[PDB]
């Protein structure tokens, strides 16, 4: 739920994406 | 019992997850819950993995903690393995595409050597796909055995602890180490591989770029890297304005709780408009900063979709211009825009990884400090009744000694009394034999059990019955008797549920009495040998004493031949007791009974001395940019197509003599169709974004005038939390999240269609695969969507008692090593967090399973695109299968956006209906019709007349007040008294028009009420209220919120109302800040302010509520001396409980019934012998 980011990460950077 | 179909399912079903599809099909079917949820694994169960951590620990420690993170590093090893060669794979794609482009073109070729490429193209993009979701499983497991570990390690930590290291943290601090810092290590062990990953993949990418064009692709990789820090100090700026929007926030809801709370006075006085407008003001301060979000956003999607186009004209203008003889071919374009799309994802995640490895990092030496904190000796109290030998103990591990010199033995089955002044260790002596104080020398031992009752006693959240069981079997004919023994029945009988109940902690207040007979019942029932009372008497009287010591703590009560060491600030109960310890400043003054210590004279002696939701939503955007924002989206996406069709082409076109013929004409072409995309992109990201601030500001505008326009019955009939929940959550949803959602899914939803426009416009062969793969897609996201919530929910709902426990064990720590329960509170800890672990695993299982079927989708388009291109090579040229196979393996990452923005709009759209909820409901009258409006005749006499008047509570319920009549002339000061539960105060309710007159008229001033607007009525009549509240500002605002009238006019209505010594010369003036309902000024003040009130408006007809209840005998006198002069010729209803003031009257009125009973005067009524004088009587003054 990034800036600038439309990037799919199936990774958890900290959840609450 | 009910397994996890994991450990019994094959090798294929492992692979590719099939073995969860069972509980995805079921979660669609019904809802999902606690008791449909699979046991854990073996070796993900606490009692497994917690042990081996804290062997470790203990290991480590010796030798003197990354060091103690080689228990998880086995299992995690593995991960490197399946990582390292999906990079690999990774970059098989591109290698084998510049194969087919060149098979594509070179004409005179062996056939099947085609279909060898596109079969070897999706079987390395199949092997891809399973190894990658093999690694995340791996690492999503290592993560959620980490948690589970850490938890366990802390907990077991907590109970062993000192009281020098626990007061060094707080109790929030340690809640917060298990709560943040152990999720962390959960989403750490996700991308922590990624360190070394992501420099290897775009050190690759970067090299296979080189060879394809040449140093020309320099110009490509500058742009993505000097996109890096723009979206960096572009996520700086945006949170700022979301700190600034949330201050700006939180001024709104604090104003709206007050409103809510105080409804009641607010409709009253006709202060709904005024309050409407007041909140609009601080609103509109709040939308300006989201309008500066909105700006800087739009610019965030418009990096995002032209960065692809950016990169690939830069590096093609590049490598086409410096030299005539470098020739574009299809084979070098196409291959180089995927390599740059998979070079792409590296660099943006990477400032991500090391901006949370530097937060991991502090979360990390949290940890270290905590677990390597000084545990308390066990064998400092040996546990071979109670004895002591020249004892010292500190409460810190270097500090001055509290205890110094203390000598005492305790015979088996007697009654000791530590008594002394304040601060002279008698607290800390029972926290001595508990081995809670650090022992300096000395031998002390206590034989058998121990039962221990704290100052401060400490209640878990638990049923009442089970919180004096504490865990132990019930027996009912004992059970009978403490309780009983205890003097607990009395307090029993009061609370709601009676005999099991709910706590204060979470649940009915229980008083500091109550607490105490609680806790010392709690240790009567254990029924431990020795018992260690820190002064159980704190209870609300000295009778509930007596009957307490002498049945439960004395000689003739229950603990007769049992140990029983007490401390006491009482001097009543010494003369009982078997011998006394008195002491001085931390050491034993002297030891001795009652009689022969009093006979000494010493220290003892001078002591006693739905679609219908999404068309809302469009309606409130409004029709115009709702329409250009849609026409600018379509434009981009088309603008988007054509420009990598018109590259497809520039592709194709022969070499005459060693040059591509026309190539600077071409290329300005491409660079126009660019810019005409990236200035569409910028329209309907600020359309967009426009439009959300648009639909915020008008249901907001609607919600609060829908809410105000309600009757007080709504504002009873609805819970306070459920209107403040909808101001709070269900705005700040539409404000931020739906505007960014929509043009997400949008954005998706149309890429994926795009995608396909290109391989049906290549191939059109390609229609018979669409319809297969859709009904696909739709089938796996059907089940998904509706499956992942619920098991998302059920996570969120079971965390929350994991940290709720840990909280209750930190406060009672004394309580539980003192009856020495840790193994059972362990079990209870490990059960909470598998529960919570029991939901944890299925919802990431869920999502392994939903990207192998959607990948797996993805990598039947790239088969089929590839495939067709094959089967018609003598109709295509080179560019076209080029673009063609090159959009199709991008498919894959707009599936996931697609699925997932979905689900997100799904539960987003929920909140927009619930705004508009109070719509339809229930409106009070027109607040002015303005037609029949009242002149200034009102005033000129104010007669008032019931004619057969009556009103019920609830719409359907018996009658309250029936049958009124009686005419008030103009002046008269009337009075009405009665019994409690009469309907005299529903009287005020009617005379204002809060509830409409349920039968009959109700007539002022020869000009009916009832068909007149509201406001109208409201403003000339006034009221003095039970309680008058003050809302928060200005005290000029709080006495004139239009401000009409003049300063002079607010002075002379203090001086006549005699508050004039209050705010008179106070730099506060007449703009004194208020607020918390009126804190800062006391009782008396509140009852003044709101008579200055009335003497500001100066009405006629004037009503008082409980005028003298519970005043202090001095407002009270200057309320009625006021009444009396300014209030002469003014007409008066009022409502009184006590006689004093209704005696002073010329007429009264008295019911008791639904009817008047009696009326006349005072005088009259006493003579009379009616029901006033049987009122009067029973009051007292006659």
């Amino acid at each position: 739920x990034f800036w600038g980011n439309l990037h799919w990460y199936y990774e958890q950077f900290d959840s609450t994406c | 019992p009910n397994p996890c179909p994991e450990s019994s399912a094959s090798f294929l079903s492992r692979i590719t997850f099939w073995w969860i599809t069972g509980m995805m099909v079921q979660g669609y079917r019904q809802p999902l819950e606690s008791t449909d949820l699979w046991s854990l694994n073996k070796e993900d169960t606490s009692e497994q993995v917690v042990p081996v951590l804290v062997k470790n620990w203990k290991k480590e420690c010796a030798k003197s903690f990354k060091v103690l993170y080689k228990t998880f590093g086995p299992y995690f090893l593995m991960s490197f393995l399946f990582k390292a060669v999906h990079d690999l794979m990774m970059f098989a794609g591109p290698e084998i595409l510049k194969l087919l482009i060149n098979f594509v073109n070179d004409k005179k070729a062996p056939e099947w050597q085609g279909y060898f490429y596109t079969a070897l193209l999706f079987i390395s993009a199949c092997l891809q796909t399973l190894v990658l979701h093999q690694y995340f499983h791996i690492c999503f497991v290592s993560g959620m055995r980490i948690k589970t570990a850490v938890i366990g390690a802390v907990y077991r930590k907590a109970l062993v602890i000192t009281n020098a290291a626990r007061k060094s943290s707080t109790v929030g601090e340690i809640v917060n180490l298990m709560s943040v810092d152990a999720q962390r290590f959960m989403d750490l062990a996700t991308y922590i591989n990624m360190i070394w990953s992501a420099p290897l993949q775009v050190i690759l990418a970067l090299y296979l770029l080189w060879l394809n064009l040449g140093p020309s692709v320099l110009a490509g990789v500058a742009v993505m890297v000097l996109m890096v820090p723009l979206n960096a100090v572009m996520a700086m700026k945006t949170k700022t304005y979301q700190v600034a929007h949330m201050k700006s926030k939180d001024n709104r809801i604090k104003l709206m709780n007050e409103i809510l709370n105080g409804i009641k006075v607010l409709k009253l006085y006709a202060w709904e408009l005024a309050f409407k407008d007041k909140v609009l003001a601080i609103r509109q301060e709040e939308l300006k900063v989201l309008k500066k979000s909105a700006y800087l956003a739009a610019v965030g999607t418009f990096t995002w979709v032209c960065t692809p186009f950016l990169v690939a004209l830069s590096t093609f203008a590049v490598y086409v211009t410096v030299d005539e003889n470098n020739i574009l071919d299809a084979q070098k374009a196409f291959v180089s825009l995927a390599l740059f799309n998979i070079l792409r994802f590296p660099l943006n995640i990477l400032p991500m990884v090391i901006s949370s490895i530097v937060q991991a990092s502090v979360s990390l030496k949290r940890l270290r400090v905590f677990l390597s904190h000084e545990d308390l000796d066990p064998d400092s109290i040996q546990r071979r009744s109670i004895t002591v030998k020249n004892a010292t103990f500190t409460w810190a591990r270097n500090d001055p000694p509290t205890l110094h010199g203390i000598t005492f033995s305790v015979p088996e089955g007697s009654l000791v009394a530590v008594v002394g002044q304040v601060g002279c260790g008698k607290s800390s002596l029972l926290s001595a034999l508990l081995a809670e104080m650090d022992k300096v020398e000395g031998h002390v031992t206590v034989k058998g059990s121990v039962a221990y009752v704290p100052q401060q006693a400490w209640i878990q959240n638990i049923s009442l019955r089970e919180n004096i069981l504490f865990g132990r079997q019930l027996q009912e004919r004992y059970y009978k008797a403490v309780v009983e023994a205890c003097a607990l029945l009395p307090d029993l009988e009061i609370l709601p549920s009676g005999d099991r109940t709910e706590i204060g902690e979470k649940g009915v207040n229980l008083s500091g009495g109550q607490k105490q007979r609680v806790s010392l019942a709690r240790a009567v029932y254990c029924d431990s040998d020795v018992y260690l009372l820190d002064d159980p008497l704190s209870a609300v009287d000295a009778h509930v004493g007596k009957h307490i010591f002498e049945n439960v703590i004395g000689p003739k009560g229950l603990l007769k031949n049992k140990t029983r060491l007490l401390v006491t600030h009482a001097i009543s109960y010494l003369p009982q007791m078997d011998v006394i310890i008195v002491m001085s400043g931390g050491k034993i003054s002297e030891m001795g009974s009652y009689q022969e210590l009093l006979a000494r004279d010493g220290a003892f002696a001078e002591f006693l001395r739905k679609l219908s939701v999404y068309w809302d939503y469009m309606k409130a955007i409004g029709l115009f940019i709702s329409f250009l924002s849609i026409f600018l989206f379509l434009c981009n996406h088309v603008a988007s197509l054509v420009s990598n069709y018109w590259l497809s082409l520039w592709t194709d076109d022969p070499i005459v003599n060693g040059t591509q013929e026309h190539t600077q004409v071409r290329l300005s072409v491409y660079g126009a169709l660019g810019i005409s995309q990236g200035i569409t992109v910028f329209g309907y990201s600020m359309a967009v974004s426009i439009g959300g601030i648009f639909a915020s500001r008008r249901l907001h505008l609607d919600l609060l005038h829908n809410v105000l326009r309600s009757p007080i019955s709504f504002f009873e009939r609805t819970p306070s939390g459920n209107l403040v929940n909808r101001f709070s959550k269900e705005l700040d949803t539409v404000d931020s999240m739906i505007p960014q959602v929509i043009k997400m899914f949008m954005g998706s939803l149309f890429n994926v269609i795009g995608a396909c426009i290109i391989i049906l416009l290549a191939t059109p062969m390609a229609a018979v695969i669409i319809p297969p793969l859709g009904l696909i897609y739709f089938f796996v996201q059907r089940f998904y969507v509706a499956s992942s919530r619920q098991l998302k929910r059920l996570e969120s709902v079971s965390r929350s008692p994991v940290y709720s426990h840990f909280n209750e064990t930190l406060l009672g720590v004394s309580v539980i090593r003192a009856f020495e329960e840790q193994e059972r509170f362990i079990r209870q800890s490990d059960l909470k967090v598998d529960e919570n672990q029991k939901a944890y695993y299925p919802s990431i299982v869920a999502n392994r399973w939903l990207a192998v079927r959607l990948e797996c989708v993805g990598n039947c388009i790239v088969l089929f695109a590839s495939l067709f291109a094959v089967i018609s090579r003598h109709s295509l040229s080179a560019g076209l299968v080029g673009l063609s196979v090159s959009y199709s393996l991008q498919v894959t990452t707009y599936l996931n956006w697609l699925v997932r923005m979905s689900s997100e709009m799904e539960t987003n759209i929920v909140a927009v209906e619930r705004l508009k909820e109070y719509s339809e409901t229930e409106k009070e009258a027109p607040w002015q019709i303005q037609d029949m409006a009242p002149p200034k005749d009102w005033p000129q006499v104010g007669r008032v007349e019931f004619r057969d008047y009556g009103l019920r509570y609830r719409e359907d319920l018996d009658l309250v007040l029936k049958h009124i009549n009686v005419t008030i002339d103009g002046g008269e000061k009337v009075g009405i008294v009665g019994r409690t539960g009469a309907g005299k105060s529903s009287l005020t309710l009617g005379l204002f028009r809060i509830k409409e007159s349920a039968e009959g008229e109700i007539i002022i001033d020869d000009i009916n009420i009832a068909k007149i607007g509201l406001h109208d009525l409201r403003f000339k009549i006034t009221i003095i209220p039970q309680d008058p509240v003050l809302f928060s500002g200005s005290l000029r605002m709080n006495l004139d919120p239009f401000s009409q009238y003049s300063d002079e006019e607010v002075w002379t209505s203090l001086e006549l109302a005699h508050l004039k010594g209050f705010v008179s010369a106070l730099p506060d003036k007449l703009n004194h800040e208020c607020a918390e309902g009126g804190e800062n000024l006391s009782v008396g003040q509140r009852q003044l302010v709101c008579l200055a009130r009335a003497l500001l408006r100066k009405t006629k007809i004037l009503v008082l509520d409980e005028a003298t209840a519970a005043v202090d005998l001095e407002t009270d006198d200057l309320i009625q001396s006021t009444i009396r002069t300014q209030f002469d010729d003014c007409t008066v209803l009022t409502i009184a409980h006590r006689l004093n003031t209704i005696m002073d009257y010329t007429r009264v009125i008295v019911l008791d019934k639904g009817e008047i009973q009696e009326w006349g005067s005072p005088s009259d009524l006493l003579q009379q012998r009616g029901l006033f004088y049987s009122m009067a009587k029973d009051s007292g003054l006659v």
